[PDB]
């Protein structure tokens, strides 16, 4: 149901959930990331969503199951809104810095700026939705 | 180019050296420890070495070169730090420390291993037990833990650690554990014996099962047993003994028991007196043995020495153990009576007439008949005659009596002895099993202990059978490792990877194929007018003249085989190496059949106990049949593997004998497994390990990355070929020696590396964007999935 590219992209997303890198996702890790991006799911809602896809019934989520566990544009647009924390249509360095730190990424301000810069096609020191999608696929 | 290599060394196994010249099939090696003492080495016995001689890895798959020499060295380094456990992937290597390390078997260590994936904790027997348990619980599948090792290689302790772990973690504690352990002196008395190399060698296959209910809680235990060595019951070489029970009884029994059973020193019994008739004893225990129990050999040479074994003391301990499992004195004397019955049976002789019992055998006959609850005349008749029908294909026939020749009477006598002792052994095991019974169970986790692959200067039918058994176990080991590796590669998303697998099915078929296998050709020899070992041997060579796994003895490189005629032996190319078998006596050792009238006799003993023991196939084929039953059981389970290693022959601590350990690594099939793994990706390292190894060479920009993304950036920057290097889900995987090549790339040209890293910058920046971007999209989908499920 997904192309090879998108599967490859979700694999790196998976890695952000898989903090300790043993290749599976626990309930604790699952909520951690979701909470870090502002979501507030219940321990029951996590466990129930896991159990639905927990095919081999070991209690953790592997990558194949993470895929099955996962209108299209509105998610992409909502993902864009995760970064733009004041909704001004533009993602700023300080706002990229926010998301990065919530996620657990370690970098300097110049590095944040350089990410903004590399994503910026027009040239204004902040990133919009047009290039956000162009960066999301490359 | 100047790199250290491992080359053969007669006591360390391998030594470090440099290659200073080459030849058509050899290399000239200069040992690092000698300025010019160069020596020649076959090319295939020289291996690349890790540059860091102080490296210590928990999984030998982390090595840059995975081979027998680097494995040997890694476990040596680990053993020097008292780290006795090391993995090869999921295989556990366990070197006997020969001292107590309580720290690592404590209740807290047990608890620390519960629910932990193998590799999230230091290597340990407990991780193997826990993996077996989790797979059992999850997959609804019984498990086997298959342990190899020489007698005394720490196997008994290793089995106890598994049992301790399983009962404490997943049962009600010490109860089942103690019952299984306390019964062991009984099993050892009837199933263990002194061999040339080992004072306390187990002569049967033992599979100790812990049974669980549907809730995966322990309900009980069961000892399955296979392949008790029958030939030892009647005869032994001069440095070996019959089963321990015979000597424990002779040395230890009270004078009243001695009189009732008509015992005397072992030199008085044929079933003992070809072997070593000396007792295990020390200065003190020797004083407790009455002089009338001591053979001339014992009196002349003194006792056999052992720190643990003692025939007089072990008799006492065995008795204690029998009480400890509720075996009353009546059943105990029933056991001893059958044992002595067997001993007296063996003393009976015959002489040409058919044949008759010799007159001097009259006492032996009387004692045998009394102890076994048989009529003397009936026994005399059934030992010297047999019954036959006058037809074979369905025409009206009648029963006739057929006198036996002396040699057939000898056979009938020994056949009866073997079947009686074997049924008695069966009874002991069943009795032991009655100490931890259970009504029902869903699954089990079992630990296998059986004699491993072996060879000596002279290899006979006994070694042939043992090595056959091991050849089949190695095939099982290989299949399961092959399957685990292919599954691991799939789980890591490595793509399409056919692993090249050289089966040993051809060696197995050489031995056991119907009609044309060695065992069936041996059976066929029985059918000829004048059976001979030489004709059997010629037939093997004739039938298999083109076989890769078979050679005449002359082809051996060893000098001791050079004069062995083609019809006097053959060489099998086993998984662990070539073994030359001398075939003298193969025909006779292939026969142990008990003719019907004599079997009926014992089956209907006057004695209830003997009857309850009992309530045309060759030795080789019974062996094949029983072995196959063992394999059926193993094949129905998930399997895990432990290789127990004996570090030296002196039971000493802190003493790594390299060549002895190398030989065990080969005989245990570990080298066969490594050869197998070369067809896949035998080296691999987690992103974390690679990160810690190489971040020092990277700019600070890269060092702040999480380990996976660090490794992605590095892997991408270098442009490695996609055949040799595979980026997995949790590890980077390497074709053989390619981790070493990767290491050389990382060190060899800093300016090239720096530019390659600079050039990867754009890709790295996008990858990191896409990571957090697709993660946010993921969080949104999980958010939506909750809402979706709620509608
Ligand atoms: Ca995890
Ligand atoms: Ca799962
Ligand atoms: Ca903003
Ligand atoms: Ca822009």
């Amino acid at each position: 149901q997904l192309t090879e590219e998108q599967i490859a992209e979700f694999k790196e997303a998976f890695s952000l959930f898989d903090k300790d890198g043993d290749g599976t996702i626990t309930t604790k890790e699952l909520g951690t990331v979701m909470r870090s991006l502002g979501q507030n799911p219940t321990e029951a809602e996590l466990q129930d969503m896991i159990n639905e896809v927990d095919a081999d019934g070991n209690g953790t989520i592997d990558f194949p199951e993470f895929l099955t566990m996962m209108d299209s544009e509105e998610e992409i647009r909502e993902a864009f809104r995760v970064f733009d924390k004041d909704g001004n249509g533009f993602i700023s360095a300080a706002e990229l810095r926010h998301v990065m730190t919530n996620l657990g990424e370690k970098l300097t301000d110049e590095e944040v700026d350089e990410m903004i810069r590399e994503a910026d096609i027009d040239g204004d020191g902040q990133v919009n939705y047009e290039e956000f999608v162009t960066m999301m696929t490359s | 180019d100047g790199k250290p290599v491992w080359a053969p060394h007669p006591t360390d196994g391998f030594q470090v050296g440099n290659i200073v010249d080459i030849g058509p099939d050899s290399l000239t090696i200069e040992p690092l420890n000698q300025k010019g003492k160069t020596f020649l080495a076959l090319i295939n016995q020289v291996f690349p070495a890790e540059e860091d001689s102080k490296k210590d890895v928990e999984d030998n798959c982390s090595l840059m070169y995975l081979n027998e020499a680097t494995l040997l060295h890694n476990i040596k380094v680990r053993y020097s730090k008292d780290r006795i456990y090391t993995y090869v992937a999921n295989i556990l290597i366990a070197v006997n420390p020969y001292f107590d390390i309580p720290k690592i078997y404590s209740s807290e260590t047990i608890k620390s291993y519960q629910g932990k994936s193998l590799g999230t904790m230091p290597p340990h027997v407990f991780a193997i037990a826990d993996k077996a348990f989790r797979d059992m619980k999850v997959l609804k599948l019984s498990q086997s833990i298959i342990v190899s090792g020489e007698s005394g290689a720490g196997k008994t302790e290793n089995t106890k650690f598994v049992l301790r772990y399983l009962t404490e973690s997943y049962g009600t504690g010490q109860d089942i554990y103690d019952r299984i352990v306390e019964a062991n002196p009984l099993l050892e008395a009837f199933g263990n014996a002194k061999t040339v190399r080992n004072n306390n060698s187990s002569r049967f296959g033992k599979f100790v099962e812990i049974h669980f209910n549907e809730k995966s809680s322990v309900v009980g235990g069961f000892v399955s047993h296979y392949l008790l060595e029958k030939s030892r019951i009647c005869v032994q070489g001069k440095e070996e003994r019959n089963y321990h029970i015979f000597y424990r009884l002779c040395a230890g029994a009270s004078e009243d028991i001695r009189e009732r059973l008509h015992l005397s020193s072992p030199d008085n019994f044929r079933y003992l007196n070809r072997g070593c008739t000396r007792y295990f004893a020390n200065k003190e225990t020797d004083k407790q043995i009455l002089q009338n129990r001591k053979s001339p050999e014992y009196l002349k040479a003194g006792s056999l020495k052992d720190p643990l074994l003692d025939d007089h003391g072990d008799f006492i301990r065995m008795c204690t153990a029998m009480k400890k499992i509720g075996l009353d004195d009546e059943e105990k004397l029933d056991l001893f009576r059958v044992v002595a019955g067997v001993l007296h049976l063996g003393n009976i002789d015959f002489e040409e007439a058919g044949c008759n019992l010799k007159n001097k055998s009259t006492q032996a006959l009387e004692y045998c008949a009394e102890l076994l609850g048989l009529d003397q005349d009936d026994l005399r008749v059934s030992l010297t005659t047999r019954v036959m029908l006058t037809t074979a294909g369905g025409a009206k026939g009648t029963v006739i009596k057929v006198p036996l020749k002396v040699e057939q009477a000898n056979n009938a006598r020994d056949a009866l002895a073997k079947t009686v002792y074997s049924h008695l052994f069966d009874h002991v095991v069943n009795r032991v099993n009655q100490c931890f019974p259970f009504e029902t169970s869903s699954y089990f986790i079992g630990v296998l202990d059986i004699a491993g692959f072996e060879y000596f200067e002279h290899n006979s039918f006994e070694q042939f059978c043992i090595n056959y058994c091991n050849e089949k176990l190695q095939q099982f080991f290989n299949e399961r490792i092959l399957k685990e590796e292919q599954e691991l590669y799939q789980k890591e998303g490595l793509g399409v990877n056919e692993v090249h697998y050289v089966d040993n099915q051809d060696c197995i078929d050489l031995i056991e194929a119907r009609l044309v296998g060695i065992l069936d050709i041996l059976d066929e020899e029985n059918r000829l007018p004048q059976p001979s070992d030489q004709h059997f041997t010629s037939a093997v060579h004739q039938k298999h003249k083109d076989h890769f796994r078979l050679s005449i003895p002359r082809k051996s490189k060893l000098a001791i085989h050079r004069n062995i005629r083609d019809d006097e032996g053959f060489i099998i190319r086993h998984f662990a190496g070539a073994v030359c078998y001398e075939t003298t006596q193969f025909v006779e050792k292939n026969n142990d059949a008990l003719h019907m009238s004599l079997e009926s006799l014992i089956c209907e003993s006057r004695d209830k106990f003997i009857r309850e023991l009992f309530e045309f196939i060759s030795v080789g084929n019974k062996f094949k049949t029983q072995l196959n039953l063992l394999l059926d059981k193993l094949r129905s389970t998930g399997a895990s593997f432990i290789r127990c290693i004996k570090p030296n022959l002196k039971m000493t601590s802190h003493h790594f004998e390299g060549a002895q350990i190398l030989s065990q690594l080969q005989c245990s099939g570990m080298v066969s497994v490594l050869d197998l793994m070369q067809g896949g990706f035998p080296s691999r390292a987690s992103f974390h390990e690679l990160y810690n190894m190489y971040k020092k060479y990277m700019p600070d920009k890269l060092a702040r990355l999480d380990p996976r993304l660090f490794c992605k950036a590095l892997f991408k920057a270098l442009g490695l070929n996609e055949i040799d290097y595979k980026f997995g889900l949790t590890k980077v995987f390497f074709r053989p020696g390619k981790f070493a090549e990767f290491d050389q790339i990382m060190k060899s040209d800093p300016d090239h590396l720096a530019e390659l890293v600079k050039r990867v910058n754009h890709w790295l920046i996008c990858s990191r964007w896409k990571k957090v971007q697709w993660c946010s999209l993921s969080v949104i989908k999980l958010k939506n999935k909750i809402k979706y499920r709620a509608e």
